[PDB]
């Protein structure tokens, strides 16, 4: 996209220099070893480490000197940008399927009790913890339920409004 | 502009005289039994 | 003790405990690993 | 049933209201309109003269305010005329009675505007 | 009403505690004109330590507008 | 038609259309909607029972 | 009792003020009128269409006349880049003297309004030059409007009243409209461009008195009849051509140069002529498709009945849809409004990037005004399209006549459609708002490098494939050895690649992460407005909360507080809810257009690039920064020409606020207040002599929703129009 | 008329609609 | 005036009649339900349209239905 | 080159004829 790597971008280096300069300008009003001086020094160290880490990660910077993420799985894989969107996509989808499968399993387990509505606002905490730990293996069980036809309710068993 | 007296006649006519007649006639029309 | 643990199992208390755990986990991750923007190490 | 108060049911209040031209015992509706128009059309020129857009020009202020009051009187006479044609499809509460009341209002209002102009000129 | 009074006293005791522990009240007492009152300090995480402003008195924190410092000085 | 038998509601304007309820009783005096059905869910009025005709319920 | 709603006996016996309001509001719903038949309904619609055409032509005649009489069209023709075009004169007796001098703008025509409609550029491009030409056009359009009024009166006469079968002749109307209304009119416009507009662009004066002896081409019609058509493309206007003069002018009349005229920054007139000629041929051919009374052609019923997939995926297919579309005027109105609003959006998106009128791209206020105008028009028209689809479903839809076709099948899985629209709206809103808020918090904490700035690589890839070489993708039109490059290289690619690789025009602007975020905001707005409208159309006949909603009609207040409460349950209420979301969506679209173009016009492209990624940047650097000149239109120190826009700005804020009263406070408060007021009038001496004819009542629930929506929309439009025109005008 | 017009384009020098 | 219709799903529970504030509804003898009575609406000229009857109806869907129609002095609930 | 007064009067007369036709159509549509 016409971008340049942040490790060689002049705007990136200028932004790091300006942020460090502003923090150092704030730093000179306090005595050495005081709590504000230590806090500002820790902020300066974090700023330097962050700019170094963003430069070392292969991030691409625009004309504004700011990192730009690449989200097409093709351009990310062939140019080393998969850690920006693609691997976070896989991680989020795994965790989201975990949460959804744990909720579905808890709802289905509570459906079989004598008071199904009771477990929805007074949580069965041991059962919820057991079901929550079992959500790690959600893709296998979910894909099997999809192949078996047990994941979906039949259309004849679901209420609809008159058309 | 040519006939520059025309705004001084038509703007009071369209802005004041015509709406007064229009609302009077429409009020008489909507109240008719 | 059974009634007290049933009260702790009510939805707002469970939500408070769970969201305290999740928020604390996110806070301590961002404290131990400051400024995470990309999956790069 | 209906709540009665000293504001609504005093001998003094009913005496004051009965002497008004809208409630006098026997007066033709044209004459009631004449007194009402005289009183109102005299009054309305005051704000127009003292607060109009030409209020700071001597001589022109009184004429512009009285012309504005006459225009307001004409507009209110039109409003009274179209009121009577709708409301009537007590001699005042009739179609012909309200026509005479509107004509009396117009005559009295123009007379009051002229009298206000004369008083400001004298 | 007793519960509300207890909650109000918890809130007031916290206000006095944050003045005692997380404030620049003594420095402000030494210089009440050029020092901004502050009794809230934020933790350094996710970049939010920028809210600990240079309020004066060799202190960094959120500037407060409740007037507790002036009330405590008057007492 | 029996007692405490699962039936499926076929009335389209019913809240429990295509849903399964339990038969409470069936009236035998020839009324228009003799089948009384109890449902595990409430409708928008908070009611859990409704009356259906013979053709409006299917045994499941 | 009364007789004002003569079309509705139920309204005429209403003893309250509701009769007047509802009589006004139901006047044009001809189907619900008393004793209306289908034939008289179609005849009344025909005559009303004649009246609307006459109104349009009279409006155009008024614009032409006022520009010819009070404008500065010849002065603008002489200096199109340094003369502000005049809309009309101002005669306001409430004006003070500084108001008179400020709106004069140091001219001799008195107080005037500076036009933003862009009629000057259009009329100059199509060859009009003098005030006489504009006056003649205005007189001709007034005559045309009178002719259409007479035709509307004439076809209401019993001898000239068309039968119902004439109105339902779909094949003949489609053939005639496609061949003549589109094709022949496009051919005649090509004739006007070739005979008049192109010679006037080359400094040659051609009018009615000499066009029969003026050759549009030196070789005449002989190259056309001999089949050697490439003569008309030979010797086009050079890059040094000056518009309206003979310097640098060619002799070609039909070209395919592409790109823009270098001086006017607009499309070549010969390209426009060739476009309209090809359009004319294509549309004339398309009008010979349907069978009329000659034994050849297609029957639309047979086409619809044949198109059913044999695998049964679409059920019965399109069977019975001819009778559904043809018998339902609301189906036809919904289709027409959907297509017309989409075309209006296309017009907005194509006039800014491919400006067709000379010296239009340099008029920044005009370009912003035209884009905003047509996009808001398109939004209202799309809302109306979905509203009339819902009205069709309530009033005209026959389930037995549409058994198993695509209409009944899309009704049969409406829950899946609405739920998937809800999901995509929720995803877009959650993630777009989250990314904006993350960037805002990053900017607040002083670390803008931690922003999430997703590059719009897909749209940049499209721009690269169309020839923009900036992004470094090498494909198609940006790849010099590609087949697509070599095919158009001798025809239109030189001008197109000159225009698309220049950053001084609006053709395929450079895009970045701010464009990504605002495009996803636009997608959220489109999907949510569609979700509201589609759910209203598909639940118009019924829902689980109201299974008999078709029995109550399109518009009704509610079903009462029972069953949990049923406020805003009608399909009309879904339209009313969706107007808010459409206004929000077009607001986002026009905000984006105006801010990106303001940065481009000021020469500071980096302002949009570095501030549109977070919402505080939008607020501070677009709304707050650009309202400084507008709100200083009048101040304690005096006034200037922007004082009318400052007053309208406040006016729109006030109208917008007044609508909140009708939308937040509801009826029963006001009815009890009016009850106390009606007690007060009857008990007050000297005032109980007068009395009402219609009993004063509060506005109805639906009427209140409509009035609040109208005040909201009017304030929205007036506020943004004042801000847009003032902020673009005060700097340019 | 399509054949004659396309021939007139390919015979006129400077114009080449071919993709190679 | 508003239109009030009674459909044959009525179980004769008399709740709609008790809920009506303007005496529009009454129970008449019937044989289509167990209670041997059905609701009737002989006085719809007094119906204001409050839909208290529909709120009181226990059947699914409603046995009593109110369709708002042309407005009169009685249907608008006007004391003036 | 400005317009003349006679041209404006001619346009006003033509618009008056158009307004008469508009009133005629409005009455025919009404009844
Ligand atoms: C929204 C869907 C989507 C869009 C619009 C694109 C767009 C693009 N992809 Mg991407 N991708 C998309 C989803 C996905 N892609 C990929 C995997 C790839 C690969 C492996 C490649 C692309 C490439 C490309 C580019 C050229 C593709 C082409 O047709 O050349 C004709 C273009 C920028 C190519 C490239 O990276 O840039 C040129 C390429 O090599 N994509 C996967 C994983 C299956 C996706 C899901
Ligand atoms: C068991 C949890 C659960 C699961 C598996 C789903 C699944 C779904 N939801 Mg539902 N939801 C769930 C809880 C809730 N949802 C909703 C409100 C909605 C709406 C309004 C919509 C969905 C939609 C959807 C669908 C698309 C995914 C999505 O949009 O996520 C989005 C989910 C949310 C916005 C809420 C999620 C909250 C939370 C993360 C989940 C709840 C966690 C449980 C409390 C965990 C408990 C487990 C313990 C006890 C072991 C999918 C069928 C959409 C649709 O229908 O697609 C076709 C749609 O429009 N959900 C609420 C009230 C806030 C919930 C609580
Ligand atoms: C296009 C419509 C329109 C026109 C042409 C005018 C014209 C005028 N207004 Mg504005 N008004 C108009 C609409 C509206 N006005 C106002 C609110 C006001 C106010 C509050 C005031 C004006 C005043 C004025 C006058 C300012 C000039 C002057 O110096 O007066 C000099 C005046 C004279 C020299 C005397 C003028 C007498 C007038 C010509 C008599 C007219 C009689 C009627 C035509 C009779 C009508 C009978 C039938 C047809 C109904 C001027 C006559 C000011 C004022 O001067 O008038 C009271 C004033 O105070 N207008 C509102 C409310 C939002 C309107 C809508
Ligand atoms: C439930 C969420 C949660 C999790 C997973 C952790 C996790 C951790 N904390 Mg943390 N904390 C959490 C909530 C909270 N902590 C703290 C206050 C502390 C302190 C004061 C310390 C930890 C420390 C630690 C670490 C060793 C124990 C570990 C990384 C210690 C540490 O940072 O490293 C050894 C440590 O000294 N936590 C508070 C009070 C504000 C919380 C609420
Ligand atoms: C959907 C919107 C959205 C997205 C995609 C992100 C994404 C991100 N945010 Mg932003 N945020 C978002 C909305 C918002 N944010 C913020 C306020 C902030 C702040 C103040 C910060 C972020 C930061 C981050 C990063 C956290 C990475 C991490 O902790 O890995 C941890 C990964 C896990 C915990 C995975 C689980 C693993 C498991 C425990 C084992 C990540 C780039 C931080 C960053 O440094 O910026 C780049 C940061 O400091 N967000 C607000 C206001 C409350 C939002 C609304
Ligand atoms: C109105 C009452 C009130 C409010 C709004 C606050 C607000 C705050 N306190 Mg103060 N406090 C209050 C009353 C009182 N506090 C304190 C004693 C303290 C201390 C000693 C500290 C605070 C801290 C804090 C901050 C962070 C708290 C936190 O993250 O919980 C963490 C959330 C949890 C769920 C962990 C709770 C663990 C605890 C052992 C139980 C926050 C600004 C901290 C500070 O100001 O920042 C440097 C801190 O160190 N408060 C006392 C005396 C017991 C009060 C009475
Ligand atoms: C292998 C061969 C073959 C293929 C690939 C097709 C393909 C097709 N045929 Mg068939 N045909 C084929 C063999 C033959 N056909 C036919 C005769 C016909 C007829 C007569 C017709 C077709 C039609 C169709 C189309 C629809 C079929 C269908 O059931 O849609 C199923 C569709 C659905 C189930 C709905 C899907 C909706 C979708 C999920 C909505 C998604 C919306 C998005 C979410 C929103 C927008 C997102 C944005 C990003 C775009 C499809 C393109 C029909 C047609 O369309 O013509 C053009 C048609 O009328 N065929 C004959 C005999 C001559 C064949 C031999
Ligand atoms: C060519 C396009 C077109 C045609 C022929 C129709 C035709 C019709 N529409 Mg559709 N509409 C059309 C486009 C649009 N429609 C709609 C949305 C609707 C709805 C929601 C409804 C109709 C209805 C109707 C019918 C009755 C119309 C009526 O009574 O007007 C009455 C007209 C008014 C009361 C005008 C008052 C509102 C107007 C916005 C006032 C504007 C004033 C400004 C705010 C002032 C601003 C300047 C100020 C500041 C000085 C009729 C069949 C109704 C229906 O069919 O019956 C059930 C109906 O409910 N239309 C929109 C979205 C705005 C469109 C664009
Ligand atoms: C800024 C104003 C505004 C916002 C944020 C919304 C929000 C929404 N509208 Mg509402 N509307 C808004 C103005 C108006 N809308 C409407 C009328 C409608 C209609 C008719 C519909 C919506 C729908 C939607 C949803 C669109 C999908 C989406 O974006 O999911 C993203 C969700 C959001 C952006 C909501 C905010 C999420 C929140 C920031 C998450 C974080 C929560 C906090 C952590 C909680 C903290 C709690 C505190 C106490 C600790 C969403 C819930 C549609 C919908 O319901 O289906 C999808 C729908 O049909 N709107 C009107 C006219 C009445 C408005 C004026
Ligand atoms: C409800 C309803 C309704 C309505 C509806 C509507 C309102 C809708 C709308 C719709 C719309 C609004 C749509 C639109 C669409 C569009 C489209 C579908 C387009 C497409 C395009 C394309 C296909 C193109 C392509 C291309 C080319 C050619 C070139 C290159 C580029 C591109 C690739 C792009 C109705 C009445 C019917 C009926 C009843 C119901």
């Amino acid at each position: 996209s016409g971008l340049t790597p942040c490790s060689e971008s002049k705007g990136f280096a200028k932004r790091q220099k300006n942020e460090i300069k502003a923090l150092t300008k704030r730093l000179k009003q306090y005595e050495e070893g005081s709590a504000p001086s230590l806090a500002l020094k820790a902020t300066i160290e974090r700023t330097e480490k962050r700019f170094a880490n963003y430069g070392n990660a292969g991030l691409l910077c625009g004309t504004d000197g700011l990192p730009h993420l690449i989200s097409d799985p093709g351009l990310a894989l062939r140019f080393g940008h998969a850690g920006e969107t693609l691997i976070p996509t896989v991680g989020f989808l795994y965790i989201a399927g975990w949460i959804g499968t744990a909720g579905r399993d808890y709802l289905i387990a509570s459906k079989g009790e004598a008071k199904p509505r009771e477990k929805e606002y007074i949580i069965d905490v041991p059962l919820a913890l057991k079901i929550s730990a079992q959500g790690a293996g959600w893709p296998f069980r979910v894909i099997r339920e999809l192949q078996k036809g047990t994941l979906l309710e039949k259309d004849s068993n679901i209420t609809v409004s008159p058309r | 502009m040519a006939a520059a007296y025309l705004p001084s006649v038509l703007v009071p006519l369209v802005g004041l005289v015509f709406p007064a007649i229009a609302m009077a006639s429409l009020f008489l029309y909507i109240e008719k039994e | 003790m059974k009634n007290f643990t049933t009260y702790l199992s009510t939805a707002p208390v469970v939500a408070l405990i769970w969201f305290t755990f999740t928020a604390g986990l996110l806070i301590e991750i961002n404290r131990f690993f400051p400024d995470p923007l990309v999956f790069s190490f | 049933g209906m709540l009665e108060t000293p504001v609504t049911s005093s001998p003094l209040v009913a005496g004051f209201l009965s002497n008004l031209p809208a409630y006098r015992i026997g007066v033709s509706p044209l004459l009631r309109g004449v007194e009402i128009g005289l009183v109102h059309g005299f009054l309305v020129t005051g704000p127009f003269i003292k607060l109009g857009p030409l209020r700071n020009i001597p001589g022109v202020a009184e004429r512009a305010g009285c012309l504005s009051g006459a225009g307001l009187v004409v507009i209110l006479a039109v409003a009274l005329t179209i009121y009577g044609a709708s409301a009537f499809q007590d001699p005042l509460q009739t179609a012909d009675g309200w026509q005479k009341f509107s004509a009396g209002w117009l005559v009295g209002g123009l007379s009051g505007v002229a009298w206000a102009w004369i008083l400001t000129q004298t | 009403h007793f519960g509300q009074l207890g909650i109000i006293l918890i809130w007031l005791s916290g206000m006095y505690f944050h003045g005692a522990r997380f404030s620049n009240y003594e420095a402000w007492l030494s210089d009440p004109i050029h020092i901004k009152p502050s009794a809230q300090v934020v933790w350094p995480v996710v970049g939010q330590e920028i809210l600990n402003g240079d309020v004066g008195g060799g202190f960094q924190g959120v500037q407060i507008t409740s007037g507790f410092f002036q009330l405590w000085r008057a007492s | 038609r029996l007692w405490c038998v699962q039936v499926k509601v076929l009335r389209p304007e019913s809240y429990w259309f295509n849903e399964v309820g339990k038969v409470v009783s069936v009236d035998q005096s020839g009324i228009r909607y003799p089948v009384v059905v109890r449902f595990p869910t409430v409708n928008y009025a908070g009611v859990s029972t409704n009356n259906y005709s013979l053709e409006e319920v299917q045994e499941v | 009792a009364t007789k004002f709603p003569k079309f509705s006996q139920g309204l005429a016996k209403d003893p309250t003020t509701r009769r007047i309001w509802y009589g006004i509001a139901t006047a044009h719903d001809f189907e619900s009128h008393d004793n209306i038949t289908e034939e008289s309904l179609y005849q009344k619609i025909f005559a009303s269409h004649f009246g609307q055409l006459a109104i349009i032509f009279l409006w155009t005649s008024g614009n032409l006349f006022h520009v010819a009489w009070q404008g500065n069209f010849p002065q603008w023709v002489q200096d199109p880049l340094h003369v502000r075009p005049i809309a009309h004169a101002i005669w306001d007796p409430h004006f003070g003297q500084p108001a008179v001098e400020a709106f004069t703008r140091g001219g001799a025509q008195g107080p005037v309004n500076i036009a933003t409609s862009g009629v000057y550029q259009w009329w100059y491009t199509i060859g009009l030059r003098t005030n006489q030409d504009l006056f003649q056009g205005s007189v001709f359009l007034t005559i045309l409007s009178g002719l259409f009024l007479f035709a509307g009166w004439l076809h209401l006469q019993p001898r000239f009243q068309p039968a119902l079968a004439w109105f339902k002749n779909a094949e003949s109307r489609l053939n005639h409209h496609l061949s003549g209304l589109f094709g022949v009119s496009s051919l005649a416009w090509t004739g006007h461009l070739v005979h008049v507009a192109i010679p006037e662009a080359r400094g040659q004066h051609v009018r009615w008195d000499n066009f029969l002896t003026t050759l549009p081409h030196p070789q005449g019609l002989a190259p056309f009849f001999s089949g050697n058509w490439a003569v008309y493309a030979q010797n086009p206007d050079s890059s040094a051509h000056l518009f309206g003069t003979g310097e640098g002018s060619g002799t070609a009349i039909l070209t395919f140069l592409g790109g823009f005229h270098p001086q006017t920054q607009s499309l070549w007139l010969t390209d426009i002529a060739h476009h309209h000629l090809a359009i004319a041929v294509v549309f004339i051919l398309a009008g010979h498709m349907y069978r009329t009374n000659f034994g050849i052609g297609h029957t639309m019923q047979e086409i619809l009945d044949a198109h059913t997939p044999p695998g049964g995926g679409l059920g019965a297919g399109h069977k019975g849809l001819f009778d559904t579309v043809n018998n339902s005027l609301h189906f036809q109105l919904g289709l027409a409004l959907a297509s017309v609003g989409t075309i209006t959006s296309l017009v907005a998106q194509h006039m800014y990037s491919l400006p067709p009128y000379a010296f239009l791209a340099q008029d920044f206020t005009t370009q912003a005004s035209l884009y905003t105008h047509h996009q808001y028009i398109a939004g209202f028209i799309l809302c109306g399209a979905f509203a009339h689809g819902a009205i069709f479903f309530v009033r005209d839809y026959d389930p037995e006549q549409n058994k198993g076709n695509v209409l009944a099948r899309i009704l049969d899985h409406k829950e899946a459609v609405i739920s998937h629209l809800s999901w995509v709206s929720l995803f877009l809103g959650f993630h777009t708002l989250g990314l904006y808020v993350h960037n805002d918090v990053m900017q607040a904490f002083g670390t803008p490098e931690k922003q999430i700035l997703i590059e719009p690589v897909f749209a940049q890839w499209i721009q690269a494939a169309q020839g923009k070489t900036l992004y470094g993708f090498d494909l198609l039109l940006s790849q010099s050895n590609s087949a697509a490059f070599s095919a158009g290289q001798t025809l239109w690619l030189p001008g197109w690649l000159d225009a698309i690789n220049s950053n001084s025009n609006s053709l395929f602007l450079t895009i970045g992460p701010g464009d990504f975020l605002v495009h996803h905001a636009i997608a959220l707005g489109l999907h949510t407005t569609t979700l509201i409208l589609v759910k209203g159309a598909l639940d118009a006949r019924g829902s689980k909360l109201m299974p008999d909603k078709k029995d109550f009609g399109y518009s009704f207040p509610c079903d009462g507080p029972g069953r949990g409460g049923t406020c805003d349950i009608s399909a009309w209420d879904a339209f009313y809810l969706a107007v808010f979301w459409m206004l929000n969506t077009i607001g986002w679209v026009t905000f984006y257009f105006h801010w990106k173009h303001l940065g481009i016009w000021q020469g500071n492209v980096n302002q949009f690039n570095e501030s549109s990624t977070y919402l505080m940047g939008w607020l501070r650097d677009y709304l707050w920064l650009n309202s400084s000149q507008l709100i200083n239109g009048y101040n304690p120190f005096g006034m200037n020409s922007l004082s009318v826009w400052a007053w309208m700005f406040l006016f729109g804020h006030l109208i917008y606020a007044t609508g909140f009263m009708f939308l937040i406070s509801w009826r029963g408060y006001w009815q009890e207040l009016i009850e106390t007021l009606a007690w007060a009038h009857e008990r007050t001496p000297l005032a109980n002599l007068v009395r009402w004819r219609d009993k004063p009542v509060a506005l109805s629930i639906v009427q209140a929703r409509l009035v609040g929506l109208a005040h909201f929309s009017a304030g929205y439009i007036l506020t943004y129009a004042a801000f847009l025109i003032a902020s673009t005008s005060g700097k340019f | 008329y399509f054949i004659l017009a396309t021939t007139s384009l390919n015979n006129t020098p400077g114009f080449d609609p071919k993709p190679f | 005036s508003h239109a009030v219709k009674i459909y044959d799903t009525c179980i004769g529970c008399t709740q709609c009649v008790r809920a009506c504030p303007t005496d529009v509804l009454e129970m008449v003898p019937w044989d289509g339900c167990k209670a041997s009575q059905i609701a009737s609406a002989p006085r719809t000229e007094d119906c204001v349209g409050c839909k208290r009857c529909e709120s009181a109806c226990p059947t699914d869907f409603l046995s009593v239905r109110v369709y708002l129609g042309s407005e009169t002095t009685r249907s608008m609930g006007l004391a003036y | 080159m400005p317009l003349s007064d006679s041209q404006i009067f001619i346009a006003l007369f033509i618009a008056l004829l158009t307004g008469i036709l508009a009133v005629r159509l409005g009455l025919e549509l009404y009844s």
